[PDB]
């Protein structure tokens, strides 16, 4: 990825190269030749065709 | 009197492209009826006939006299055909 980047003792910004990770979101019954290892919801649908994500789901957890 | 400069461009992908930087006057009053126009309607002629080298990214920097304003005028350039 290429975008512009500034910190320096100055006032002028160039372009320099920096490093980005590549994500996807995957259904949980598809496959694990991926990665995932990690919920990050669930969703159920209504009887009107419309999903919902529910109240009561919990990822693991790091902070409250 | 126009003066010549030229200056180091750094590209996209990283790589210097040499350039020019030309530099004109009109300093004088009453070019013609709406310099708005006119100038806008001149640097779009003078500039067309700048082709002057292979490796040259163009220069084009108008300066009427200080009385609010410098034009300049430069394009997206790229080692394909210059735009």
């Amino acid at each position: 990825e290429r975008v512009n980047v500034q910190e320096l003792a100055g006032h002028e910004q160039s372009e320099v190269a920096v490093l980005r990770h590549n994500l996807t979101l995957r259904m949980a019954h598809q496959e694990n030749a991926a990665w995932l290892t990690c919920p990050v919801t669930r969703l159920v649908r209504d009887a009107q065709g419309q999903w919902c994500r529910d109240p009561r789901f919990i990822p693991p957890l790091l902070t409250l | 009197l126009a003066v010549q400069h030229h200056r180091i461009q750094r590209f996209e992908k990283g790589f210097l492209l040499r350039g020019l930087d030309v530099e004109v006057t009109l300093d004088g009053n009453g070019f013609a009826g709406e310099g708005d126009i006119h100038l806008f309607g001149e640097m779009l002629n003078r500039f067309l006939a700048l082709y002057a080298d292979m490796n040259q990214f163009n220069q084009l920097t108008l300066i009427v006299q200080p009385e609010g304003k410098c034009i300049r005028w430069k394009e997206n350039h790229n080692p394909r055909l210059p735009g």
